[PDB]
């Protein structure tokens, strides 16, 4: 999930916005 | 572990700035 | 309007804590 | 919803749940 | 205590509980 | 240890929401 | 007021930070 | 207590410190 | 200066940037 | 001078965020 | 690096409150 | 630099005042 992910290397801004409705 | 439960405290404010009015997804299963 | 703005983040931070595994939707 | 019941006057734990998945 | 407890591993707002007051 | 540090201050904050008017002590001796 | 209330987060973190290892006084 | 003395204005570090044991 | 520009109305993550170095 | 306080703590924290690698201006 | 980039969250924080109206530069490179 | 000065071993607050501008 995106604790996994972003939790085991830094997500940059782009890759957070994925997570945006 | 506990660290991972630390991070994800700083993951949901950080995806509270990114997206705004947007909102965002939170299901970590 | 900031003071919701910032009223915005404690709330997403003890959701985090309460709802655990769980999650929830933060729409705001 | 929760900016209005929850800014304007606290919240509990309790109440928080409430808008948990 | 509560560093040893819950640095180590997760612990429950109920857990938590003990903790006060 | 920074780890312990760190944790230390999610803690606190966390105690600070379910401990309302109550309070409580934080000791990490 | 959660005004005083989101303060209060601020200044428990501000506390642990200033007290260290001696820990402090929380009775609101 | 402190909530109001230092949520009213804002605390310096050496007024926080009082607070410490 | 970023006190009276985002503190009474929300600064986007965009007008942030402005700020970096 | 409490409200600009508590909005300056989650202002480095965004800016911080943003600017990464390469740090950021801060004075107030 | 995760561990340093949180760490670097709590240090802006810290300096924050520290340093008040002086300020402080923090680039973490 | 203050993350490797400060990221493994805990800085003071007293320490921590030596990077204030
Ligand atoms: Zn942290
Ligand atoms: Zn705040």
């Amino acid at each position: 999930g995106i604790v996994e992910q972003c939790c085991t290397s830094i997500c940059s801004l782009y890759q957070l916005e994925n997570y945006c409705n | 572990f506990v660290n991972q439960h630390l991070c994800g405290s700083h993951l949901v404010e950080a995806l509270y700035l990114v997206c705004g009015e947007r909102g965002f997804y939170f299901t970590p299963k």
